[PDB]
DNA sequence: AGGATGTATATATCTGACACGTGCCTGGAGACTAGGGAGTAATCCCCTTGGCGGTTAAAACGCGGGGGACAGCGCGTACGTGCGTTTAAGCGGTGCTAGAGCTGTCTACGACCAATTGAGCGGCCTCGGCACCGGGATTCTCCAGGA
DNA sequence: TCCTGGAGAATCCCGGTGCCGAGGCCGCTCAATTGGTCGTAGACAGCTCTAGCACCGCTTAAACGCACGTACGCGCTGTCCCCCGCGTTTTAACCGCCAAGGGGATTACTCCCTAGTCTCCAGGCACGTGTCAGATATATACATCCT
């Protein structure tokens, strides 16, 4: 139960980022969701690239070539 | 006393929160959930902090795209307020 | 004219193999090589980088795996790997 | 010789309006 | 011809950027030292002495073909139409554009008014047909009522019209890409609908008009000659052919380029005739006096500078200057007004 | 000297063991290519062949049709989650799209 | 006489054209515009036919995917007829 | 460079063509400034796939574009083509 | 012998020639190389790095900073519309959003 | 172990452009993976352009041809300018 | 217009991270050779373009009307704001050791070459699966009139 | 007020006929296969030094929960205008056909340029170190939001 871990002021946070003045209160668990799907799609990547490398460790630049497999690539760690 | 009326701290939040770079989220428990998911695909793994900071920057930053797009689809529907609908049809014009 | 290459003669025989009493037209055939042309491009690109990634100046079996892995979605994945390892298997013990 | 002379909308006396 | 430079004006730029030069300037027209033209998105009125723009008119998307004014009974009127079919009369002394005439559903390829009766306005466009309108009087509020009374058919896509000097409104001559017609403009027949009346022979015809009352000016491209034949011995040639020869009265020597869509003009007190080239000259025939005869003088692109740096090539589609040649004024495919005076 | 079996027969494949291992050695992929790339590219192309074939013959044989047309390919790759997902920023000549009215245009 | 009820024959035409896999955009007219693009970026330019059926089948797949998205938006807004912010707001979250 | 080109093909989409392609996307009612819209973005999109197809074949120093130009094109904007010789 | 010239200096150019020659070379790009290729590619990415930096420093500039950070060049790349297509699809550490309040939702 | 990086040509271009301003750890990372990621992106597109060219060579045509794909309008026009200069001068010394 | 809350600024502190220097060494540059690439010229036939003529489907224009967009209003609730209490995150310091990174050996696999052959491709041709179409069956829509 | 019957338009289904492209066969040629050699990539072992994990204590900022009021979501109602549907007229797409040449595609040749190699050295990276640009803390002036 981490995902609640993402605590509502933080999505809160996060919107405001964004640009969003008002938030309905079932915003929450669809942000959980969403981040979620996203988390599990680049850490599938990323220790597909770290099982691969036959090393144990997730590192800055199997994330950031996920990231860059899935169109998402970033900037400031490396590549 | 002195009470802002609702909006005022909505938009003071929001220049504030444009004004800065720092993550949003809170370190920890952003590790502990991405360790949880990352359990699922291999167990005992291990997470440089670099990797978890870029895990980190990419998910707020999807988050932060995604609300704007979802706040554009609220105004969109003639609302202020975004609910999930609004997410889920962004989400469904993304390709996601 | 000159020899042009196509998978047209191998998808018919896969064809053949699942359908047996069916045919396909010069149209459906172009998407088919275009398809095959597609997806070797793409488990291809991901096998060059995975070896420069890894530092590595060969596309081995595993290199083709793990890139079938990242690209093909879960279940098509899963039988793409078996398939693979099982023509790769008999290959060997030939 | 006269240099080319660029006129821009600001430049106008007036506009022609529908 | 003593000619010096006046104004280098670039005024019709697209998306108002003063690095736009590409855009071409197909028509200009003296209001009966004020001239009007047009090109791009824009028609604009110019006073060729002090060089101010005085009005600008821009509708979004349009690519001005021809403009022209007319003196109604008291309002100098100027009409501009373009790429949309659509003939825009303006009103440029009060400000604004008083109406829209829908007139073809192609591109009108240019305008032309005659002494007449009245408003009348013959359009050219590319759905091969000439029509002739009658703009009405404007009501008290600024609005007219147009009627349609005649259309002819053209077997190709006329470019030109110039009224018969001494029936204009009886019959009319126009250019076109398959050659130069005679249509018959006269109201007292019934008949709406008509074809050329008479097609003359010496390929498209991009430059016609007259030089005085008898002369007619006319050219073509990749010919390097400019014809000047009489229009009274031709009808009195006609009889009942539809096809004939014209009178020819001499040929003036010209560029050999075949590009085409270049337009001629006259200045008829002076005997003048008047037409730009592909390097931007002013090709200048004094035919008073008057094998290929020689221009009488060419007037060289001045190369001006622009951005601080000369334009040293472009292309001058259209020339005119007023009855006293005071003033002439010669329009580039690189929105720059040339005026000279 | 013996005869020869082709790679393809060895791996008991029906597509070119030896023209794939041909292509991946001139597509400029790696300085060196392994004996089993080819055989384990082949075999996965071949199984992709196969799911699509399988389910547009049996989007022909629903149209009563004994060809394969491009619209049998769109509907069996539209109609497959996995193959869409694969197939995302893909457009098919002459496939058309998968009938799809949203409820509320309906009639009440 | 018959005087089908506005939107009938606006589904019936749904139905037709989500059966088909005819091109609707009529091919001279399309050539032409091809041709007058392309004039910008070079002269003297010839076209196989190929290309521009490509050029073609391309387009066409486009612009109904944007009136998917488009519809879905406007259905989003409370609405059945599609309006220009519909497509702003498609394209706009496509990244367009 | 060509004198004097009538841009005005675009009005060939017409707005019965628009109208099948919105049905094809399931479109019931349409406002009348979607045919305008359609049309500006169709310009756009097409601008942006000819201009790689002409650079493509400028870069082959041939004077016809091929239907690999235009496949090539649609896949560097994402828009991947099958049916032409992909 | 003769004294060594580098590259770079003969194409009046920072960005190093011969490293980007052997990254192309070690890079499987094609079999074989020119000599101009390098030479072209090290001036546009020369280009491209000038073009970002000189928006940077004036970020930098107006928030009263002598040193680049990710929020500066976040800012410039999103302030030119060329740059930002040119990164549409790249996410910048540290570098924030730009400000932009939607116009119904101020009072 | 020697780990190779765009970090001392950036701070010369930073040098010639604003020759008072530093640069800081993670922007010089970010300027790195930008110049690494525009580095690939044109040697991949001047590969599939030799590629379907059936060209073995990858020319500075490639890479001009890159280019023009890649970037967008003026950034374009400017990138070829600097380019075909430095050609140019590289072929006359 | 004032009170209050926040923001902006103004200064002092201190500090750790940038930037400069020096030493080393590995990658780059100079010089040279050798062969395959690619430029260039010739030739040829395919495919693009261009025109014409008739036929008919589609576009276009207009007219009537209904239903859908859109504004105005009223209500009820759900979300923003604030305050107080609780939780746990962040910081620092310490300790441990798993494993990432590097080095050396040795050897097995892959590039390369030469000879042989049959798999695949161009071409050619035949017939049947599908396009088309004219008639009947069905299912779907819409309105008038009775229960 | 609602439903049911009936007409009416539309679409689906079905049997007949035809046509051109799928599908099979033939001949050839060049690409794959086989057999062999050689060199180095990488697989594996051994060693080491980072850094990732765990743990613990203290501080304090953030989260959580509850109250409360009001701004807004949304449901309803009415109006009107604009999009649909359908008839009629206008237009030009499209099919078939013929004709011409522009240029793509291929072939033969030949000089150029680049891969590969040996040699030499300086450009760039690692490491070390000093100091000043910016983060932090505390105090005072300016903006503005609500009463």
């Amino acid at each position: 139960d981490n995902i609640q871990g993402i605590t509502k002021p933080a999505i809160r946070r996060l919107a405001r980022r964004g640009g969003v003045k008002r938030i309905s209160g079932l915003i929450y668990e669809e942000t959980r969701g969403v981040l979620k799907v996203f988390l599990e799609n680049v850490i599938r990547d990323a220790v597909t690239y770290t099982e691969h490398a036959k090393r144990k460790t997730v590192t800055a630049m199997d994330v950031v070539y996920a990231l860059k497999r899935q169109g998402r690539t970033l900037y400031g760690f490396g590549g | 006393p002195h009470r802002y009326r609702p909006g005022t701290v909505a938009l003071r939040e929001i220049r504030r929160y444009q004004k800065s770079t720092e993550l949003l989220i809170r370190k920890l428990p952003f590790q502990r959930l991405v360790r949880e998911i990352a359990q699922d695909f291999k167990t005992d793994l291990r997470f440089q902090s670099s990797a978890v900071m870029a895990l980190q920057e990419a998910s707020e930053a999807y988050l932060v795209a995604l609300f704007e797009d979802t706040n554009l689809c609220a105004i969109h529907a003639k609302r202020v307020t975004i609910m999930p609908k609004d997410i889920q049809l962004a989400r469904r014009i993304r390709g996601e | 004219k000159t020899r042009k290459e196509s998978y047209a003669i191998y998808v018919y025989k896969v064809l053949k193999q699942v359908h047996p009493d069916t045919g396909i037209s010069s149209k459906a055939m172009s998407i088919m090589n275009s398809f095959v042309n597609d997806v070797f491009e793409r488990i291809a690109g991901e096998a060059s980088r995975l070896a420069h990634y890894n530092k590595r100046s060969t596309i081995t079996s595993r290199e083709i795996q793990t890139a079938v892995r990242l690209l093909l979605p879960g279940e098509l994945a899963k039988h793409a790997v078996s398939e693979g390892t099982k023509a790769v298997t008999k290959y060997t013990s030939a | 010789v006269p240099s080319v002379q660029f006129v821009g909308d600001d430049d106008v006396l007036s506009h022609i309006l529908d | 011809l003593h000619l010096e430079p006046l104004h280098f004006l670039q005024c019709h730029s697209r998306n108002n950027s003063p690095k736009d030069l590409e855009t071409q300037l197909w028509a200009c027209a003296f209001e009966p030292q004020t001239v009007a033209t047009c090109g791009g998105e824009a028609v604009c009125v110019i006073d060729c002495q002090t060089g101010l723009v005085l009005h600008k008119y821009k509708v979004p998307g349009e690519e001005f073909f021809s403009v022209a004014w007319t003196a109604l009974t008291r309002w100098n009127m100027l009409a501009a139409a373009g790429l949309r079919g659509m003939v825009r009369l303006l009103h440029v002394r009060a400000g604004f554009c008083c109406s829209v005439i829908r007139a073809h559903k192609k591109a009108i390829a240019t305008l032309c008014f005659s002494p007449t009766h009245e408003t009348h306005l013959f359009t050219a466009s590319y759905d091969k047909r000439i029509i002739l309108w009658d703009i009405g009087v404007p009501n008290h509020d600024y609005k007219f009522q147009a009627s349609q009374l005649l259309t002819l058919n053209c077997s190709s896509v006329p470019l030109r019209l110039c009224p018969v000097a001494t029936c204009p409104d009886s019959f009319l001559l126009a250019g076109c890409e398959g050659g130069c017609g005679c249509w018959d403009v006269r109201l007292d027949q019934p008949q709406k609908q008509r074809v050329c009346e008479v097609n003359f022979v010496f390929q498209r015809v991009d430059g016609l008009a007259f030089v005085n009352e008898d002369v007619v000016a006319s050219k073509g491209s990749g010919q390097g000659t400019i014809y000047l034949w009489s229009w009274s011995q031709t009808w009195a040639s006609r009889g009942s052919q539809s096809v004939l020869p014209v009178v020819i009265l001499a040929q003036l020597q010209w560029s050999p380029t075949s590009l085409a869509y270049f337009s001629l003009s006259t200045c008829p007190d002076k005997n003048l005739v008047l037409c730009g080239d592909e390097e931007g000259s002013v090709w200048i025939y004094d035919v008073e006096h008057l094998t290929l005869q020689p221009p009488t003088q060419i007037l060289k692109w001045p190369q001006p500078v622009a951005l601080g740096q000369p334009v040293t090539k472009t292309m001058v589609n259209t020339v005119v200057a007023n009855a006293a040649f005071t003033y002439l004024t010669a329009l580039t495919d690189s929105n720059i007004v040339s005026i000279w005076k | 000297r013996a005869k020869a079996k082709t790679r393809s027969s060895r791996a008991g494949l029906q597509f070119p063991v030896g023209r794939v291992h041909r292509l991946l050695r001139k597509g400029n992929y790696a300085e060196r290519v392994g004996a089993g790339a080819p055989v384990y590219l082949a075999a996965v192309l071949e199984y992709l062949t196969a799911e699509i074939l399988e389910l547009a013959g049996n989007a022909a044989r629903d149209n009563k049709k004994t060809r394969i047309i491009p619209r049998h390919l769109q509907l069996a790759v539209r109609n497959d989650e996995e193959l869409n997902k694969l197939l995302g920023r893909v457009t098919i000549a002459q496939g058309g799209v998968l009938p799809n009215i949203q409820s509320v245009l309906l009639p009440k």
